[PDB]
RNA sequence: GCUCCCGGCGCUUCACAGGCGCUGGAAAAUAUUUUCCAGCGUCUGUCGAGCGGAAGGAGGGA
């Protein structure tokens, strides 16, 4: 539903407001080199809301618009089993 | 899953679905095990209350010139009685004796 | 900073050395890899080999008098043995100060001292264990290298003598013919 | 009415073109393309009886790999009068002589090998470029970057220009990646790495000559839906792994070789350690992607591979490491065996059962798969059934095979139909489930789907390039493609009539393989059209853009003799100096590299050296070299390697311990070099040293 | 009432030198269509053009000096018996007459 | 056992391109809009470098 630059927005929304501009922290870097999850945080005066992604890249988006929308707010032990209709489908 | 042909024998016209299996599935009638069994590939069973149909597994060998001797259990092999709902078989019009 | 328990060494050898540097030529094993002052113990070895094998056959010529020149021959094969040259090392805990760094090498000495320790330091009948030739080639280094440091063949026939003095009387005893 | 092939009209032309100048042939895989080489091997055979001597001139098909290069020297033999040698590097090539070597080519008019062996043929005077009437490189997409083919068509650079062979480059597909845009400047730097342009049929007639043995089969899709939620089950192995993990960090074995990243910034674990934990993440990919019945044949398939690595173990500690190993795949095997035992409430007919619960404890790519196999081979000749399936990962190909020995005895209609075979390339995979000491099958799998004996062919990326196998009605692309090449040559793998092509994706990513396979399709036709219109009446490349293809990198050493050493076989060669000059077992220690730091570098090399990078290599104790021989400052790590290794060599080789080929010295030159001083009286008696 | 193509048979048997080369893989390109194998009566001429070249090009494969008739003699009726089948029938033909 | 090569995938860190969001400065027009510039952060793409798993190939050597 992160349909845009979340954390454009977040920015827009803060230091419109004369607010200190969001400041973003790398906490975390967990998991295998190829699986690695980034853990990002963002602080704007006291609020404080958390991003986690594949990388620091969408955690960071993510954490924004976690900020962005929480700103907004506060002014089964078997495999599915398949069909036997299926088709040979062209391409 | 068995797609392979069969020949159905008779027709049970007092048969009706939802009634209970008659050996060690008094608590489980055709209906429900059938949803229970392939519920997300049928949908539903319509003609709920019609007649059902009684059905035998055909041989597939094509070569009948050595004796098949071997200890069958036959009362075993009669056991598994198969009742089968019409709708959800197809049905060839070729007749099974032929 | 390479020589650790110097003194020890120097004690069980029989030597004391004026030019360490020929101890560690002596001692360095060519897979250890943080020696880049000194080469391996090969060309030592080389050396001590010939050296060896001559002191001994000198000593076995003028004493062993008595016994013929094929038990003459046989002997001095015996006492120039690995096998032989590998209990004299492990007997004198000379394979504490080996410079290697090969695990399977080290599993093999370890392997070798307890079977060793075993006996009791006793040469047993040509030793169902595998005996490394680092020992033998490292004991005929460090007595190469004593002859380079004392420049004396009869210093080096005294340590020889020392380290072979059982090996020697027992084998003058009995002739090992396999 | 006649047996013998005649060739064909574009064949002739193909070869008319060849014959007068040098080029590339692009032609579907198939007889053609090899009928093809072997009419321009035999249109430059003037002068094969002649000896070397006397002016003569051989030819040489150089491939890709030794399988392929045993296939195309039994088809030349076979089907011309010519007698053919096999040289790679099984036979022991390393230590021939001059004189067996001179014998050699004195016998046959046709070499055939791999690219490396000629390659050190060539860079160690054992013959000529002059020597060779024409040279054959099959399969010549793979000559990009450092790979051997360029090596050679680099050496065309430094030999005379006026007396060079004539280069012939067979292929079935012109890229190599995904570098599928911008075909143009791809083509033309193919075209550039050898001495010729591309050439293929135009004519529709040739096209339609063509098509008698090439083949587009039909592609389809097969859908199969996909599902995140897992098993509880599965996260249970997961954790004990990842304990298991956590006990093998410190699990304290020997001391092991010091392992670091491919460019020396980062370190590794010991090899012992990572082959451990690369077979355990394997297992978890497979159990995560196939199902549970997957994963109960894999935890099989490690336990056998554990089990080998426990009786192929030197080192105590290394033995016990593969026993807390074998423990731990058993606990997993004896967890996913208790699984699949909690459903046999449901009826007592195993035959039924065993297929009933393989399509219950598998994913539905895997149900999807077995559907598909079903419905296509219901009830037909096993005679008349031959189908490939392409998987990706290595144990990939030994679980499907399991699993399909599995359904096929375990479903009337498929029982006498199919009979699965499974293989994968290099650093090959125990074909056993039973961890036997040893077996009395004999033949090999691709022997046995050549034979008919097998009929169902469960291969990773191995058989897509190189090997002949007979024409394929079916081919079942399981995993999903990934490369341009992949997917032409799988395609042209089916290549009977009516053939069918089977791709197996989920829902999700329909629409990412439906544009992938676009792409794809739109390349082949930017390089047909590029093909088509583009029109050159020097129809070769100038020798200036050559010399720019090739200057980048660093210049070869030649000696007087006329042998070079390349700078990408300088690591080669230095390596291999290092494994004769050990006399012992345990001597063997490889040469020591060192990332210099920025202070170091700085020291060493004054201001000239900033932003580049620099090595210092560590020759071992007992070489000639103590001086830490310093590479050149270049740009990335991977040249200052090559410069290193390279002046290494170069030092060597002053110091003599090259004998002025480039290859170390043997025991017999060393004392040749000293009989006649030091063994000179032996003359006067007919003997020498 | 079914047999090969009429065409294929014809080039089979009025051919000795070609019947030695053709083989099982051979057959497969012989996929025809409802058309050819019900009312045409032979593979038509591109299906024909490439199963001939196929069997040419077999003489240059791994397939070359194969052995194919055990695996394609029924298709144009060859059988191979053994000599001492041929004794025996002889054999219990005279014992049936005694 | 070691070394090398080819390709693809995933992340990390640098350069370039464009967009967005605004703060401030300069200008125009009627607190409001527009134009130019600087700064910060981001979003999209490209070029380098690195890390990691997966596939294939070769060679030397026992």
């Amino acid at each position: 539903k992160t349909v845009g630059n979340p954390i454009g927005w977040l920015q827009e929304m803060c230091m419109q407001r004369r607010w200190p501009p969001p400041s973003y922290e790398t906490e975390t870097e967990v998991g295998l080199p190829h699986e690695r999850l980034f853990t990002i945080a963002c602080s704007i005066l006291n609020y404080r809301e958390m991003g986690k992604g594949k990388s620091k890249k969408i955690a960071k988006r993510l954490a924004a618009h976690r900020m962005w929308m929480r700103l907004q707010e506060t002014p089964i032990d078997r495999y599915e089993q398949v069909s036997k209709d299926f088709e040979f489908i062209k391409i | 899953n068995y797609d392979k042909p069969m020949l159905v024998t008779k027709v049970h016209r007092e048969l009706t679905p939802l009634s209970y299996m008659e050996k060690n599935q008094q608590d489980k009638t055709y209906y429900e095990f059938t949803m229970s069994k392939y519920g997300n590939r049928i949908g539903d069973v319509v003609h709920k209350d019609k007649f059902m149909i009684e059905v035998r597994d055909l041989t597939e060998q094509l070569t009948f010139y050595v004796h098949n001797r071997g200890k069958f259990n036959a009362k075993s092999k009669a056991k598994m009685k198969v009742i089968l709902i019409p709708e959800l078989c197809f049905n060839f019009n070729f007749p099974g004796d032929l | 900073g390479f020589l650790i328990n110097h003194y020890y060494l120097e004690k069980n050898l029989g030597y004391t050395f004026k030019d360490r540097r020929y101890l560690l030529q002596a001692l360095t094993h060519p897979s250890y890899p943080t020696n880049r002052i000194t080469g391996s113990y090969q060309e030592l070895e080389f050396i001590g080999n010939a050296i060896l094998d001559f002191l001994i056959s000198a000593y076995i010529f003028e004493n062993n008098t008595k016994m013929n020149p094929g038990a003459l021959t046989d002997l001095r094969s015996a006492l120039v043995n690995n096998t032989t040259l590998a209990c004299i090392c492990v007997r004198h805990r000379l394979h504490f100060f080996i410079l290697a760094e090969n695990a399977k090498l080290s599993e093999i000495i370890s392997k070798f001292v307890n079977f060793q320790e075993s006996q009791g330091h006793r040469v047993t009948n040509y030793v169902n264990v595998d005996v490394p030739k680092a020992l033998g080639d490292v004991l005929e280094a460090l007595i190469a290298a004593v002859y380079l440091d004392c420049r004396d063949l009869q210093r080096t026939w005294e340590v020889i003598f020392n380290l072979f003095e059982p090996e020697l009387q027992e084998f003058t005893r009995k002739v090992p013919i396999n | 009415e006649d047996v013998e092939i005649k060739p064909r009209g574009y064949q002739l032309r193909l070869v008319d073109h060849l014959t007068k100048s040098n080029g590339i042939v692009y032609l579907p895989t198939g007889s053609g393309k090899t009928f093809v080489a072997i009419l321009v091997l035999k249109r430059f055979s003037q002068d094969f009886d002649k000896p070397i001597e006397s002016g003569g001139k051989r030819a040489l098909f150089m491939c890709n790999t030794v399988e392929l290069a045993r296939q195309q020297a039994m088809a030349v033999r076979r089907c011309t009068n010519f007698k053919v040698g096999f040289y790679v590097g099984e036979q022991g090539v390393d230590d021939w002589t001059r004189g067996m070597w001179s014998d050699e080519i004195k016998k046959n008019q046709v070499l055939v090998g791999t690219a490396q062996v000629f390659l050190d043929m060539v860079t160690q005077t054992y013959v000529a470029l002059s020597s060779l009437s024409v040279v054959i490189i099959d399969e010549c997409h793979h000559g990009t970057g450092h790979h051997p083919f360029r090596e050679f068509m680099r050496l065309f650079t430094i030999a005379n220009q006026t007396k060079l062979p004539r280069v012939v480059g067979l292929t079935g597909v012109l890229i190599k990646g995904n570098e599928i845009t911008n075909v143009a400047t791809k083509l033309k730097e193919l075209e550039i790495t050898y001495r010729g342009n591309i050439i293929t049929v135009s004519d529709t007639k040739e096209m339609e000559n063509v098509m008698l043995y090439a083949t587009k089969p039909t592609e389809v899709m097969v859908s199969f839906p996909h599902q995140e939620q897992v098993l509880t089950v599965t996260r249970l192995i997961s954790a004990e792994i990842e304990k298991f993990y956590v006990s093998l960090d410190l699990m304290n074995i020997g001391v092991q070789p010091i392992r670091r990243s491919k460019s020396l910034q980062c370190l590794r674990d010991p090899s012992k350690k990572s082959f451990v934990k690369q077979l355990f993440n394997d297992f978890l990919y497979q159990m995560k992607e196939y199902g549970i019945y997957a994963a109960s044949i894999a935890i099989i398939s490690l336990i056998v591979e554990f089990d080998i690595k426990r009786r192929q173990a030197e080192t105590l500690s290394v033995k016990l490491m593969h026993r807390t190993a074998l423990t731990l795949c058993e606990k997993i095997r004896h967890l996913l065996v208790q699984k699949l035992q909690d459903m046999t409430y449901d009826d007592d007919d195993d035959n039924v059962n065993t297929e009933e619960v393989i399509m219950n404890f598998s994913t539905p790519k895997v149900q999807r798969f077995l559907m598909s196999l079903k419905v296509s081979f219901a009830d037909k000749d096993p005679k008349d059934i031959c189908c490939l399936v392409f998987v990706e990962r290595r144990y990939t190909c030994k679980c499907i095979y399991g699993l399909l020995l599995n359904y096929i005895q375990s479903t009337p209609e498929l029982r006498n139909v199919l009979t699965p075979q499974f293989m994968v390339g290099r650093n090959n995979i125990s074909p056993d489930f039973e961890s036997v000491l040893e077996r009395k099958w004999q033949k090999s799998a691709i022997q046995q789907f050549r034979d008919g004996n097998a009929n169902l062919m469960i291969c990773s990326s191995v058989l897509e390039e190189g090997i002949d196998v007979q024409a394929c009605n079916h081919v079942f692309i399981l995993d999903p493609v990934k490369t341009f090449n992949m997917y032409v040559q799988s395609k042209g793998r089916a290549r009977t009539t009516e053939a069918k092509f089977v791709l197996f994706t989920a829902d999700k990513e329909r629409e990412k393989t439906i544009q992938q396979i676009y792409q794809y399709r739109k390349a082949h036709n930017d390089i047909a059209e590029y093909l088509k219109d583009r029109v050159l009446e020097k129809t070769e490349p100038e020798l200036y853009e050559i010399k720019g293809h090739f200057q980048d990198d660093i210049d070869p050493f030649t000696n007087e003799n006329g042998a070079v050493l390349l700078p990408n076989n300088a690591l080669a060669i230095l390596h291999r100096y290092c494994q004769t000059i050990p006399t012992d077992a345990f001597g063997f220690v490889i040469p020591w590299f060192h990332v210099l730091q920025e202070d170091e570098r700085d020291r060493i090399f004054g201001v000239s050296a900033k932003g580049k990078h620099v090595i210092s290599i560590n020759m071992p104790v007992n070489c000639m070299l103590r001086d830490t021989i310093y590479s050149d400052p270049m740009d990335n790590v991977k040249t200052a390697k090559i410069s290193a290794a390279f002046k290494a060599c170069k030092v060597l080789y002053s110091l003599g311990e090259l004998n002025e080929r480039f290859v170390p010295k043997t025991l017999k030159e060393r004392v040749a070099s000293i009989a006649d001083v030091h063994f000179e009286h032996w003359n006067k008696y007919g003997d020498s040293v | 009432g079914i047999s090969l193509p009429h065409n294929v048979l014809a080039l089979w048997r009025e051919n000795p030198e070609f019947a030695k080369i053709i083989g099982p893989h051979n057959l497969r390109d012989l996929a025809l269509g409802d058309e050819e194998s019900l009312v045409k009566g032979n593979c038509s001429d591109i299906n024909y053009n490439r199963f001939v070249e196929g069997c040419r090009a077999n003489g240059q494969s791994f397939y070359a000096g194969a052995d194919f008739s055990s695996e394609v003699n029924f298709c144009v009726g060859l059988v191979t018996i053994p000599n001492k089948v041929i004794a025996d029938t002889l054999e219990a033909l005279l014992g049936v007459i005694v």
